[PDB]
């Protein structure tokens, strides 16, 4: 199918970017 | 803390964790190969075999899926061309669903090994440390190495419980998986003899179950547990990981040389049949015999089946690509379509030429004509002016016998040194560069990637041997030296033997 | 030119107008560039060799060493044994300081001769 | 440790760790074996290097027919 | 390559439903 | 044990060095490799 | 009281031996004429 | 330390040292001479003299093309200077 | 059952930050060209 | 043939000599 | 059936053992000799 | 307390030459090799296998001496002296490239020989054994370059000869015909070893310029006494400096230690990727965007398209001297030339 | 110019995916002391 | 697109530079 092509960093970067957010918050909780 | 280049050694004295680790690890790897097959299946086109092979279209585990007996879709395809044909469960896609299955089952009793590490059976009954017996360990798993590898070679390999194995023809025109009979005379040790795999196979086997018997009940010598650190699971990771690089230099050899499990349907020429004019050799004694015969020239080149003169194209030479040049072979050249015929030219005076033809070395070469004796009559000039041998000044014309061309001859210079300047390569074959919007540079095969990558990974894994050697060896001074290491033990004289404190003088 | 293939062009050109590979001081560059990549190497790996227990398996070794500490952190005399029987005795230095002079005058001056 | 039954049945599989044969042990024999293996990986070599040649034995494609 | 983003999104939901309900943060009676 | 003094070994190996050498350049200049 | 004979002793000549005689061969060498 | 070999510096500097070592050394290098004047170097080793890298009127390289042939396509060229 | 004893906290400095950023951006400079082609 | 005798020789006697001037001390 | 190269193959395969095994016969008899005083 | 343990005793012995278990193939394929090297140099010429002249005897300097490569038509046999082409014949042997091999072979062998040398006196002084896990980089280039590289072509012909300019010839073949110029895994070489270089005189000259005045001559060298507890040095005041003249400094003498044995090594491995890659032809040697753009626009010119012109030159015009086994006849018309030259 | 559309998504997760690796290990790093 | 790349990277190595000189870890003594 015809799609964008940068649909697939734009939906990468969108899963990605605000995911290893919160892995970061999260993990560091956790050592303390 | 832990340096994040050791997070791993936590498994180290925990042998359920360990194997919790290693049943993801398979997980891993399991899935990949359902994976890897389920995208080559979305892409494949299996309709034409002939010219657009699974090699040319970037494959690379459809060919060893086909090797040991899986050519069939559900889909009502085989890679052999036949069609309305009932796989059974073991299509390409029951394979990788299988492997997809087996690594959602592998996943989860790898969560139970993770949680439930404190099991009974890993602590040494004697000092209820956790221990593992590891020349025990060794025989069981050897044993049923030589079990597997056994039947392997005695159903599967031979027909008698299972498909066979891809076998084909020296020019690789008409394979199929065929049961195998062993080879048990030398040409079993000839790596183009599929019957010495099937030896191999049998008598590797029953090796592997004795040694296998030996190893369960013979403990290890004390001199040698002691050698060895034979007590330390870091030893067995040295001595596996040289066994693994051994093995991946003898598979990457096997698939850049040819042998009787790396077959050229499957993967590819290789590169020494372009270098020895292999397929030309074979095309050339044909055409012979069929005027030989009587047949006339067109005849002659006609009977040739268009498989072969593919083969003969500098296109499919393994030897012709490049590290980013990325993606099927039919990027770069195209799909192929046709055969065009096989291109004869002559000069002027009637004298049949021959197009000297690219060495694998050169990206780029020219377009130089000899006679059948090697003397120069035509070729392309760089510099015009002091030109002697142009084709307009020796009036070279090229004809085509054989393909879609046949009967047809082209007089007019550009149109002739464009042929010329496809000889080079070869045959010559008509393209389809749209379809892909392939951009004209030769590409490497499965052949070439494979043999890359796993000549890269065994030198790599020949320096993890080193690492995981040296830890082993010197497990005692991994943190450092000793702080109290005195200065007569490392000055010379004072002890007659190096380091060993009773020889004083 | 200020370019990565700039660079390479210089130096194709260069060595058809000059062959520079067959040039002696060329010849010593990369004696003192292939020497000093080697007895960086060495004395990375002798110093490394040597390094006093300070510290756990769970650890760097690297924190065996703070910053400012009088003592030296590795054995000099068990790398001399080392490589003294490596190679052989009076092959090895045991001054530190002759050392780190060797260490800086053999490329330093190698690529002196190359420029 | 947690007991279960298929370690029970398991356990003396795992139940002799440290355990060595005296001395040298069977040292003698595998080195035997060993050589015979060094000697039979050269043949092997050597018959794919060419450097060996055997009659009836074609190291080309053209041994599958 | 769209087909597998989709896929791979809703594999990796499914993945979170594992840990969110195995590996949840235990509620305990304070 | 000593009787010959050590510079003096050193000077005569030394030019010793220095004759060897010098032949083999004087040969490049003669007979095999020299062009001519 | 020093030994004569030693492993130093053969490592030595078996570098040693050989060198000069090569060096004797290369100097006659400088005399060949095309 | 030391491990017990007899000192270089004491040894080149001994009388003995050096009485054995002046025929030792001239002797070598003597023998290393007559090895080429001689000619047995070319013949042992294969090399060609000045006069037989070519025949006369030829200026092809008696280049070997062949693997198990190649021992006797050397002996054919060599012939062709006889 | 009790916790597995096995288990150890996990370290990077600053200093390790700063020279593995280096690496994969240096690393990522480099080798971007060769994607691109 | 005749030429390796000739190369051999100085060899051979160089041989001779270091074994007649070393002898004694070698027994001991 | 025993071809040239397999009769070099048995001449290599012998020499290398007599080389191996006259090395080791002579460190053998060497470290008998001069042995080290404990 | 067997023949064994009496043979171990011996081969351990404190002496000027430590010999060792490793010792045994050391010392041969050692020897053997270097004693190869500079018999074929001296003696052997290379007119049967490349019509070349390089040996001494035939009038080359060294410079230009080699023991080369055998002839193509070898292909890659071992060229074993017993073997079905010499047949024992040692004069055939020296002349079909037999010494080509034998040094090859055995100096594969002696650097295994001598990096268990490593691993032997490093167990039995009792240090870590780092210098061996360092020596790794030099095997793993002497094996991609001299058996990976012409395993994956069609000959030991194509791998390097052992000389001087033979060497410089196979640099000059690679930018040619590899552009390796262009391959990230070279140019992670480069960075390695000069990289090296730079740590190597960068931290001699450090610590020679933040010397302790411990003895009182203008002679810094007296002054030191390898048992010193102290160090001899101020890592504080070079700390200082190269963060005022740099921006950032050591500060741990066991990390810049480790880091210059990581440098060059590592560099050294990458270079060997790159070249096992190179015995395929799997090249890094065009960039595809370039040439697509260059073909359709012709003002379109770069230092890229400016070398693979240099490339094609070096190509026409070594190949037929350099390849004889091909019979590559390019008549004059035929050579790649610009204007005048 | 004609270059190939993966790229950017290979070089953007080859720098992202290490990158965040090493800045989750950091900051825990940090948050123990 | 590859422009803005190459750039983007640079320009990140650049900050890394400012932040590994101006916000190390200061070197503390003994
Ligand atoms: C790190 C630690 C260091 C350890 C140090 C080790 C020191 C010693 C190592 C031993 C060296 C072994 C090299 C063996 C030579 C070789 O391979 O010899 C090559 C031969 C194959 O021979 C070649 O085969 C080619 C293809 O032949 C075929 O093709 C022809 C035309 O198509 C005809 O059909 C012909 O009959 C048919 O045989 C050409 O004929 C060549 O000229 C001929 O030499 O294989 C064989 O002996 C064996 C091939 C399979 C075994 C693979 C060995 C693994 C090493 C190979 C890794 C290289 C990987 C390549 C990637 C790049
Ligand atoms: C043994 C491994 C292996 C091999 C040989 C192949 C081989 C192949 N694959 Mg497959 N593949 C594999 C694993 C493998 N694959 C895995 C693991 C995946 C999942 C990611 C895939 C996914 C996959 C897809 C999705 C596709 C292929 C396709 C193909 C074909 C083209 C490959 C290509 O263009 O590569 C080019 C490769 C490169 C340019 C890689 C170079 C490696 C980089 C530069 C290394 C980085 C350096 C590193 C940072 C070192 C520095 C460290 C130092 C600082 C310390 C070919 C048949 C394609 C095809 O044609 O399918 C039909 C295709 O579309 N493969
Ligand atoms: C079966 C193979 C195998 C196994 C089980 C191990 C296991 C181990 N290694 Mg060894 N090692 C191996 C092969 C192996 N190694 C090889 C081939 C090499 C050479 C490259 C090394 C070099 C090596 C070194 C130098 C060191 C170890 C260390 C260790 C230990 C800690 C590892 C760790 O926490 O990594 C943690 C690693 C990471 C968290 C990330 C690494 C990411 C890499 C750069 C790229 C990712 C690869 C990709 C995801 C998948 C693999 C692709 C392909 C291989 C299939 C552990 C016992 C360490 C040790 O001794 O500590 C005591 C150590 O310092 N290993
Ligand atoms: C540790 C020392 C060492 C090592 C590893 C090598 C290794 C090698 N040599 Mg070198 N060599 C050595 C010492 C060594 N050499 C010495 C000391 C000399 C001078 C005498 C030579 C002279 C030499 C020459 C002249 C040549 C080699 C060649 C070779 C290669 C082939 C060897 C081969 O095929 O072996 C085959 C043999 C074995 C592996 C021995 C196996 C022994 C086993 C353990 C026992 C077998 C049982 C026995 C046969 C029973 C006897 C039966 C009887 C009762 C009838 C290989 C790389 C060849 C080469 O480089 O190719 C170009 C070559 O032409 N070597
Ligand atoms: C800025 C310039 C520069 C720099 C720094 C380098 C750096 C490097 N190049 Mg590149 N190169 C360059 C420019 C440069 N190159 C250019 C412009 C070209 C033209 C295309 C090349 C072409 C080129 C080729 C063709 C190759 C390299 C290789 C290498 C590597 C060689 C590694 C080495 O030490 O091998 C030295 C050899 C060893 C370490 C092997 C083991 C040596 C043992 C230990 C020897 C023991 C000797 C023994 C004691 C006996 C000695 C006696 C005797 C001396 C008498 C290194 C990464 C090589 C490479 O990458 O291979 C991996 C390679 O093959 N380069
Ligand atoms: C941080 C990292 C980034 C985060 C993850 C990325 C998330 C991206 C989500 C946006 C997706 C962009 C569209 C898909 C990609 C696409 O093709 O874009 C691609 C387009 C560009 O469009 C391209 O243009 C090219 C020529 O320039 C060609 O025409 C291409 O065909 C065309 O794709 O991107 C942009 O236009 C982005 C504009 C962003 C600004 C939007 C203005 C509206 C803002 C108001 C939003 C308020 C909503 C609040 C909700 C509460
Ligand atoms: C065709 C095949 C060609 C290849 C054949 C190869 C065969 C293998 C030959 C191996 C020879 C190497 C051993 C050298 C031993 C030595 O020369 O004797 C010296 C010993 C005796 O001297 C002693 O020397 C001793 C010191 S030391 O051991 O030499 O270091 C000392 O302790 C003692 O007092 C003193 O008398
Ligand atoms: C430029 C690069 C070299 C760096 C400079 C050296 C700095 C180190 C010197 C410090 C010691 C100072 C003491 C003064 C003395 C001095 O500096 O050294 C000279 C040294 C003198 O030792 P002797 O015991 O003969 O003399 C006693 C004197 O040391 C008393 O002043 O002699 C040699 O070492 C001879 C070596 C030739 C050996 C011939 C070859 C042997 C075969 C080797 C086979 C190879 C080995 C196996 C390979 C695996
Ligand atoms: C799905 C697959 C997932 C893949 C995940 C990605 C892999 C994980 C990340 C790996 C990157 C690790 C980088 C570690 C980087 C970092 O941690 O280094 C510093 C680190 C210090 O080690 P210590 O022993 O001090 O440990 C301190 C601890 O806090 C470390 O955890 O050294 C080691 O890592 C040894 C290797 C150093 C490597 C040296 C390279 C740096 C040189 C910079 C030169 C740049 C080139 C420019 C010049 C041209
Ligand atoms: C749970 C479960 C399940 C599910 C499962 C699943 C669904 C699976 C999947 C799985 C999968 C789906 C997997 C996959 C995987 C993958 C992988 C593992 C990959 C890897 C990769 C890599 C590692 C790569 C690398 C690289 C790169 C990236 C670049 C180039 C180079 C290299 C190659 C190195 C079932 C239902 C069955 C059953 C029940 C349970
Ligand atoms: C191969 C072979 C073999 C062996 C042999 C050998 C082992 C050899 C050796 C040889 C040798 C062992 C040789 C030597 C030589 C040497 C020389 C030739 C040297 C020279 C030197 C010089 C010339 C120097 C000088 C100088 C200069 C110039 C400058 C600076 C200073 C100096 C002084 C350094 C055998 C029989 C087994 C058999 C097989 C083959
Ligand atoms: C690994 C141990 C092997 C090392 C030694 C092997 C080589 C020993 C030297 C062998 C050379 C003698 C045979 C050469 C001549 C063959 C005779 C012939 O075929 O005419
Ligand atoms: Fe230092």
């Amino acid at each position: 199918m015809e799609v964008n092509q940068l649909g697939l960093i734009a939906t990468a970067l969108f899963v990605l970017v605000p995911s290893v957010f919160l892995i970061i918050l999260y993990v560091q909780t956790e050592s303390q | 803390g832990l340096p994040w280049y050791r997070v791993h050694t936590v498994l180290i004295n925990d042998p359920g964790r360990l194997i919790a680790a290693h049943l993801m690890h398979t997980a891993l790897v399991a899935g990949w190969a359902g994976s890897m097959a389920l995208y080559e299946l979305a892409t494949f086109d299996p309709s034409d075999p002939v010219l657009n092979p699974m090699w040319r279209q970037g494959m690379f585990v459809l060919p060893f899926m086909a090797r040991l007996g899986v050519t069939g879709s559900w889909s009502g395809w085989s890679i052999t061309g036949e069609t309305g044909i009932d796989p059974g469960f073991w299509s390409f896609e029951g394979v990788a669903l299988a492997h997809i299955v087996l690594s959602g089952l592998l996943f989860l009793a790898a969560c139970w090994h993770w949680v439930y590490w404190d099991l009974e059976l890993f602590r040494d009954p004697r000092t209820g440390e956790p221990a593992l017996d590891l020349p025990k360990m060794f025989g069981i798993h050897l044993f049923l190495a030589g079990l597997l590898c056994f039947g392997f070679g005695a159903f599967h390999l031979t027909g008698l419980f299972g498909p066979g194995m891809w076998v084909s023809d020296p020019y690789g025109l008409t394979g199929s998986v065929q049961p195998v009979a062993p080879e048990w005379g030398p040409d079993g040790f000839n790596p183009y003899n599929p019957g010495g795999v099937v030896a191999h196979h049998i008598a590797a086997g029953i090796v592997g179950i004795i040694a296998g018997l030996f190893h369960i009940l013979v403990r290890p010598p004390q001199r040698l547990y002691k050698a060895l650190r034979m007590g330390n699971i870091e030893t067995v990771l040295s001595s596996s990981i040289a066994a693994v690089f051994f093995a991946a230099f003898v598979v990457a050899g096997t698939m850049w040389y040819g042998s009787a499990t790396t077959p050229i349907e499957l993967f590819g020429p290789t590169r020494y049949q372009w270098d020895s004019s292999y397929f030309q050799q074979e095309i050339n004694r044909r055409v012979q015999a069929s005027l030989a015969s009587g047949a006339t020239l067109e005849e002659a080149w006609s009977a040739i089946p268009e498989k072969l003169a593919f083969y003969d194209y500098i296109g499919n030479n393994p030897a012709k690509g490049g590290l980013f040049r990325t993606g099927p072979m039919n990027k770069g050249d195209g799909i192929a379509q046709a055969w065009k015929g096989h291109a004869v030219f002559r000069n002027k005076e009637g004298e049949e030429l021959f197009v000297r033809r690219m060495p694998a070395f050169f990206e780029s070469f020219p377009v130089i004509l000899t006679d059948k004796n090697g003397v120069v009559k035509a070729d392309i000039p760089f510099r015009r002016a002091e030109s002697k041998y142009s084709f307009e000044q020796q009036g070279v014309t090229v004809s085509f016998y054989g393909g879609e061309l046949n009967g047809q001859t082209f007089t007019d210079p550009p149109t002739v040194k464009s042929y010329a300047r496809k000889a080079i390569f070869g045959e010559i074959f008509e393209f389809d560069t749209e379809t892909l919007n392939s951009d004209g540079i030769f590409r490497t095969s499965p052949r070439g990637w494979f043999t890359f990558a796993h000549a890269v990974f065994a030198l790599l894994f020949f320096f993890g041997h080193i690492w995981h050697g040296a830890r082993t060896l010197f497990r005692d001074v991994f943190s450092g030296i000793d702080p109290e290491l005195s200065p007569e033990q490392v000055e010379w004289g004072f002890y007659q033997k190096v380091g060993d404190v009773t020889t004083r003088r | 030119p200020l370019g990565i293939s700039g660079t390479f062009n210089f130096m194709i050109v260069f060595q058809a107008e000059h062959n520079i590979l067959m040039h002696p001081f060329h010849q010593l560059g990369v004696a003192g560039v292939f020497g000093g990549a080697l007895f960086c190497a060495m004395h990375g790996s002798l110093v490394t060799s040597s390094l006093i227990r300070e510290t756990t398996e769970t650890e760097s070794a690297n924190y065996g060493y703070k910053f400012g500490q009088e003592e030296e952190t590795y054995n000099i005399v068990a790398a001399h044994g080392y490589f003294g029987r490596l190679i052989f005795q009076y092959a090895s230095f045991n001054n530190s300081r002759s050392l780190h002079f060797f260490l800086a005058a053999w490329p330093v001056v190698g690529v002196w001769f190359t420029a | 440790a947690r007991r279960t039954w298929l370690g029970d049945i398991l356990r003396p599989l795992n139940s002799e760790y440290g355990k060595v044969a005296p001395g040298w042990g069977t040292t003698p024999l595998m080195a035997v074996f060993m050589g015979l293996f060094l000697v039979f990986l050269l043949i092997i070599l050597e018959i794919y290097n060419s450097t060996l040649i055997l009659d009836g034995v074609n190291v080309s494609w053209k041994a599958l027919g | 390559m769209e087909t597998i983003t989709y896929v791979f999104i809703f594999a990796c939901i499914i993945a979170l439903f594992f840990f969110a309900i195995f590996f949840r943060e235990p509620p305990r009676i304070t | 044990g000593g009787r010959i003094p050590l510079w003096i070994v050193a000077t005569v190996a030394g030019m010793g060095v220095i004759v060897i050498v010098g032949l083999f350049f004087y040969g490049a200049y003669a007979g095999l490799g020299s062009s001519l | 009281s020093y030994p004569i004979f030693t492993v130093r002793w053969v490592a030595v000549h078996t570098l040693a031996v050989p060198t000069i005689f090569f060096l004797g061969a290369i100097a006659a060498m400088q005399f060949i004429q095309r | 330390g030391t491990t017990g070999e007899r000192p270089f510096s004491d040894i080149i500097t001994s009388v003995r040292y050096w009485v054995i070592h002046s025929i030792t050394i001239p002797a070598l290098f003597i023998a290393g001479w007559l090895f080429v004047s001689t000619g047995l170097a070319y013949d042992v080793f294969g090399t060609p003299r000045p006069d037989s890298y070519y025949a006369q009127e030829q200026r092809s390289i008696p280049l070997v093309t062949d693997r198990f042939e190649a021992k006797q396509q050397v002996e054919t060229f060599l012939e062709q200077l006889k | 059952m009790e916790p597995n004893p096995n288990r150890q906290p996990v370290e990077l400095n600053r200093t390790s930050l700063y020279l593995g950023l280096l690496l994969i951006l240096v690393l990522a400079l480099l080798f971007s060209s060769y994607f691109f082609n | 043939d005749w030429r390796v005798l000739v190369v051999l020789l100085p060899v051979l006697l160089a041989a001779g000599w270091a074994v007649r001037n070393i002898l004694p001390y070698a027994v001991k | 059936t025993i071809t040239p190269s397999l009769k070099g193959f048995f001449i290599g395969l012998l020499s290398g053992a007599v080389v191996l095994g006259l090395t080791f016969a002579v460190l053998i008899a060497i470290s008998q000799i001069d042995k080290v005083q404990r | 307390r067997g023949w064994f343990d009496i043979l171990d005793d011996w081969l351990k012995r404190d002496r000027f030459v430590f010999v060792g278990w490793s010792g045994i193939l050391l010392f041969p394929c050692a020897y053997l090799a270097l004693g190869g090297w500079l018999t074929g140099t001296t003696f052997v010429t290379s007119w049967y296998t490349h019509g070349l002249a390089s040996s001494y005897l035939e009038g080359c300097n060294f410079l230009t001496v080699a023991v080369s490569t055998p002839a193509n038509s070898m292909g890659h046999s071992l060229l074993l002296l017993w073997g079905p082409e010499a047949q024992g014949d040692f004069t055939r042997w020296c002349q079909l490239g037999g010494l080509w091999t034998f040094i090859a072979l055995h100096g594969a062998f002696g650097l295994i020989g001598f990096m268990l040398r490593q691993f032997e006196i490093a167990r039995l002084v009792g240090v870590r054994p780092y210098n061996a896990i360092a020596f790794s980089a030099p095997i793993a280039v002497f094996v991609s370059v001299f058996l990976i590289y012409p395993l994956g072509q069609s000959s030991w012909f194509f791998a390097p000869s052992f000389g001087v300019a033979a060497i410089f010839r196979f640099l000059l073949f690679f930018q040619g015909f590899h552009n390796w110029t262009l391959n990230p895994f070279h140019m992670m070489g480069v960075a390695g070893v000069l990289g090296g270089a730079l740590l190597c005189a960068i931290h001699g000259a450090t610590v020679e310029n933040t010397l302790f005045q411990d003895g009182e001559g203008a002679s810094t060298f007296r002054a030191f006494n390898p048992t010193q507890a102290e160090e001899t040095y101020s890592m504080v005041t070079a700390n200082r400096f190269w963060s005022q003249i740099f921006g950032i400094a050591f500060s741990n003498k066991r990390w810049l230690h480790f880091f210059m044995l990581f440098v060059p090594v590592t560099g050294l491995w990458m270079s060997a990727i790159g070249v096992v890659g190179l015995a395929l032809n799997l090249r890094s040697y065009d960039f595809i965007s370039q040439e697509i753009r260059a073909a359709e626009d012709p003002e379109f010119e770069t230092f890229y398209t400016k070398n693979l012109l240099l490339n094609e030159g070096i190509r026409a015009w070594m190949a037929p001297q350099d390849q004889p086994h091909e019979n590559f006849v390019f008549p004059e018309e035929v050579l790649p030339r610009g204007n005048a030259l």
